[PDB]
């Protein structure tokens, strides 16, 4: 894997229908559930990457060179039908290797977005907070609604609460 | 509108790979044994 | 029904700063974004910009970078075009066009410019 | 007071084959193999001659199958198991040279 | 950047007849990258391929585009009367996305 | 690399035959050494699903097409030999590059399993440990026997020997 | 991507031309800045490690078969047109591939490089500092030229100016 | 010499407890894990679980989700099987099977389901 | 899941002749995670083979497993009488490892 | 013009400890780094270690672990071959050669043992 | 370690005539890493061929390596008074970087 998608985060959420990453905060105001839009377009882009590069066809056009209703003499048919099936055998192999290769990556780099976006918001409370250990982050200065909107956005002065997080640990 | 054929049709496609026939002539897909190739395009699903 | 109607034609003088509106109607905003491409008179077109109404990230060509600004409704599915210090060369017609798939993955591109706006004249004289 | 964070779930996903393990499920999947084939030959945008029971040497020689032929043109040439390239009982002597000439010489 | 150069500048033809337009790319571009505009004097282009070869909603089955690599073609296979405008090529695979200069076509006959 | 196997981990244990890694504390009780199974076994199920993966054969039939006796002619000889030589090229090549490519992602991914049990135990700890450099865990509340073993089995309660550990920075 | 070389760290340094990766210092000394050369040079192995095993040439001779001058026989030309024509779109698919699946990892890899370094120093510096968020590392105890220098060849003693900079937090 | 030997049959009324063993000798015990198949009278054979005895994890079918609890030796290397609410469908013979390599890496399927037990009848009726 | 159908039901055949069982799966499995089993009247399933081709210890050499992708086959070269039993084909490529129905092959003569 | 100069030659009794220099000429230094090969009389070349001047990693073969220590220049491009113990069979000629681009990433082995030292004997005896 | 042995030991050719030697290796190296040298009795080896077939800076084109895997040769296409000395083979693919024991080469006629 990378740095645990299905790891210390224990599950996703079915009720996330916002985007592919996002945020699940709680305070004393309530329950609150947010996506984050500019990690889960970072997804969204690489693998739309991937499908429109992978999905593509020759502009090399191929003919007929054996026939289906009179057949052809032996030895030049046996060469042809060796051939053919060598490319097959060839062709075969690249894609289950291409796809099998491609779903590695696509996985590991979900994995790698969602480690991207948690240890962002790891640096950006400094020391006001402390690592919950499942993804969460216990926070020492009891955040207002406006306040988890401000980590949301990345906005978060960390030295305006830091004081009384301290403090209390 | 196509322009990959075979004696018993067209294969009108994007995709990469065609398991119909592989004396497919003009502008095709690979041919393939594979009957399928699943390829993701999301992230591994985690249900509760 | 899918529709970019864009604001009523404009004259400034140089050095000004234009401001072109594109109203949106038919899909849902925030699952595309928008291009902005403008065409000097009897001249061929040329892209300006490209806006996410999902996420916000822009992407401007290096000949605008500094004085150009795109922005997205405040609640009402619309988005900006802000040009500033308006050289005569910036004499174009404005269009807006709704372009690729946002919070969702896609094969293919489809939603790539499929709709355009009318058009909007922006005249840049002292005259 | 905490935040917490997380990802996009679905209840019922696709499973994928990986490098490392097999049938692995993922919140979604496309086909990358395709198996539906029209039962058609789609003729849209090219000129095409269904010879029928006109054998494709027989445009050579012009037996009476072949009389629509003689001079025929087309981006698309389809040779069907009835035609016949003879009617006075006879062969081509390297037929198969001949006939991959005729198909790709646009008539 | 990419540049994308069309021939010829003007193409004249009897209404009927069959169109070919070039767009040659100076670098390799994914065919998905590439579409091709129609416009007439005075009004917003229309989109009328996508991806290189797809027809977009409710164009007409004589516009065909084809290519790939660095050479891509828009087929009129057969010219209307309101075929007569400008046609420009687009590349939106890196930006900046460019445009052809562009192909007028003109019809005939007094 | 991934985030060192081979870096801050200065070396391995030749005497962990007990598992692919591992803890080894020290204390007031004396020496102790024990593997982890589960990431041990998530490494394991990964290399054998490669490995299964890969050693596989056709099950499609090639069959004579020239002749070792009695030699066939010369034009069509020479088209076969350029074919089987093209066909070698490509196999010699896919093998290389596919043999490459998986041992790379091998040694990443025993990479990747070191690191996530690693800082698994790092956010397992909180604030009653701190990071030593070289993969260890200097521990402020002197661990016994039990204490480890609780935090081998992902057990260890933070918070009930927090108090001690902060006092003692 | 890995753990952010064009993430947390917003730009590179143009006037970095003494090495892939380094160190820019403040104090009360002035502005400094030095190149770190064992990690810039693990980048610069990996890469040529990559290079000189792709750029490579087959020892296999293939020869004519058909003719330039006095063209062969329609059908086994055919035949040898189709079969080259298969051969090169195999060769152009793995080209492309290779190509683009190198440029993947090479980019990753020097992603890779970058957070080993960054988070070898924070190990380094223990409690003395604290995260910055774009890469820098605030310190608590206003450290010298010298004491920058023995961050920069990892010798820096965290013990002794642990104290000075857990008073300051 | 491997060899599997499980408890002797059992009749239990529906809605019950029931617990079958499996007795290991000749291998090394958490070097494979058992496999559990079910075969209900004239009828083929059905999986039911897996568990690890090198690491404890196990995985069940769904059918059996959240009423079958496997484990494994307190210390005499010993499998057991616990199924409860025992409807009367469940009336079965209960297979143990050593099944998977684990603390190693081996390429093949020579260690799966490789050595079976005798069975073991479960009969869930009231009467 | 994968489904994994056998034919044919029942099977039967002189003592000495040559079996073909099938088993026939949903999904594509890798030929390693396949297995045949025999199984008569009361006991144990004695596993004949693994990983479609490999005969296990102490199994006659002749019950042969061939086959890949979705068609798989057991082969009893030369029928004896203690033969005559039930046979089953699995899968544990992915869980839950399914089993198939099983086919019967019985003997003649009287 | 690139030229690598050697010490002159040595004479040690056995168990003493040797000192050869290079001095480096033509190239900038911490470029490339240095290799040494020696050579025993009438004996073929026997690679001893490799040495970084831009990094300062060494890398010897494992006959002189132990006993071998390269080093560089002080500030005036030299490099060092310090070698101590020295049995009769240290009796050797010892080559010092540029050896392999740094700083920097180059195709091919063009930089690999490019330049040699006229050399510097080593005679290990009593007498 | 990779084993590199030569051959022959001792090669005796007439000034003018074609002298071929083999270096062959015990593991696989990759062309790159492999180069030959000259050696005169008292001076300092100099480098021939780098990379297996790159001919070193002022180095007469009469000395042409070639070779690919574990088989690699030095060809002295015609062969001059002072090309009589000993040639090494050298690999520096994996450390330890290893020698070849050596050929000599000898010239004729009294
Ligand atoms: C080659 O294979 C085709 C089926 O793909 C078969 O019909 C034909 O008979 C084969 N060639 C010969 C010479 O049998
Ligand atoms: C799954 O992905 C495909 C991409 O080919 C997309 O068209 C489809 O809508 C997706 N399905 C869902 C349920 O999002
Ligand atoms: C083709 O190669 C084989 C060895 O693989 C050789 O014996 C044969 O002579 C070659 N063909 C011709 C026409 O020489
Ligand atoms: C095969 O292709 C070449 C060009 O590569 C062409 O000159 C030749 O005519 C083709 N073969 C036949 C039989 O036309």
């Amino acid at each position: 894997l990378f740095g645990a998608i299905a790891g210390f985060i224990e599950n996703g959420w079915e009720g996330l229908i916002d985007g592919w990453y996002g945020f699940r905060h709680q305070n004393a105001q309530g329950e609150g559930t947010a996506a984050d839009y500019k990690s889960t377009q970072s997804a969204i882009d690489q693998i739309t990457g991937k499908l429109n590069r992978l999905i593509e066809k020759t502009n090399q056009q191929f003919e007929l060179i054996d026939n289906e209703f009179n057949e052809v003499e032996k030895q030049i048919g046996n060469v042809i039908n060796w051939t053919r099936d060598s490319i097959t055998e060839v062709w075969s192999y690249n894609a289950e290797l291409l796809v099998a290769m491609e779903n590695q990556h696509t996985i590991d780099l979900a994995d790698s977005e969602m480690d991207k976006l948690y240890e962002r918001v790891k640096r950006q409370l400094r020391e006001n907070a402390e690592e919950d250990g499942t993804g969460c982050f216990e926070i020492f200065h009891k955040c207002d609604d406006d306040c988890m909107a401000s980590i949301r956005n990345n906005t978060y002065d960390h030295s305006k609460y830091r004081e009384e997080a301290m403090q209390n640990r | 509108e196509g322009d990959c054929y075979h004696s018993g049709g067209t294969i009108i496609s994007n995709l990469p790979f065609q398991n119909i026939d592989s004396r497919a002539v003009g502008k095709c897909p690979r041919y393939v044994k594979q009957r399928s190739l699943l390829l993701a395009t999301g992230m591994k699903n985690v249900p509760e | 029904q899918v529709q970019l109607v864009q604001s009523g034609a404009e004259v400034k003088k140089p050095g000004a700063s234009v401001k072109v509106s594109c109203k949106t109607s038919g899909y849902s905003f925030s699952t595309y974004g928008v291009s902005w491409v403008r065409q000097a008179p009897g001249q061929g077109p040329e892209w300006v910009g490209w806006i996410s109404a999902y996420t916000g990230i822009t992407d401007y060509a290096q000949k605008f970078q500094g004085r150009v600004t795109l922005t997205t409704d405040a609640t009402t599915a619309t988005a900006f075009l802000d040009l500033r210090s308006l050289r005569p060369d910036d004499t174009a017609t404005y269009f807006c066009a709704r372009d690729k798939v946002q919070g969702r993955v896609e094969v293919g591109s489809g939603g790539r410019h499929d709709y355009w706006g009318q058009g909007t004249l922006v005249i840049v004289s002292s005259a | 007071d905490k935040i917490c964070l997380g990802h996009h779930a679905v209840s019922n996903g696709t499973k994928v084959n990986t490098l490392t393990e097999r049938g692995v499920e993922v919140v979604n999947a496309t086909e990358t193999v395709e198996r539906t084939n029209i039962p058609r030959i789609c003729s849209k945008g090219k000129r095409t001659v269904d010879l029928g029971q006109c054998g494709l040497l027989g445009t050579i020689t012009g037996p009476p199958q072949c009389d629509q032929f003689l001079e025929f043109s087309a981006d698309l040439i389809i040779e069907r198991r009835e035609g016949s390239d003879v009617c006075y009982p006879g062969k081509f002597v390297n037929e198969e040279a001949l006939r991959q000439i005729l198909r790709e010489s646009g008539g | 950047e990419v540049v994308l150069t069309q021939s010829p500048g003007t193409l004249a033809l009897p209404p009927g007849e069959r169109a070919t337009l070039s767009c040659r790319a100076s670098h390799r571009v994914g065919s998905t990258y590439i579409a091709w505009y129609q416009q007439k004097s005075g009004q917003a282009p229309r989109r009328l391929i996508y991806g290189a070869s797809n027809r977009a909603t409710d164009i007409p089955d004589r516009f065909s585009g084809s290519g790939s690599g660095t050479d891509f073609t828009l087929t009129i296979r057969r010219l209307e009367p309101e075929d007569s405008a400008v046609y420009y090529c687009q590349q939106f695979s890196v930006s900046p996305w460019t445009f052809g200069q562009g192909t007028r076509v003109e019809i005939k006959r007094t």
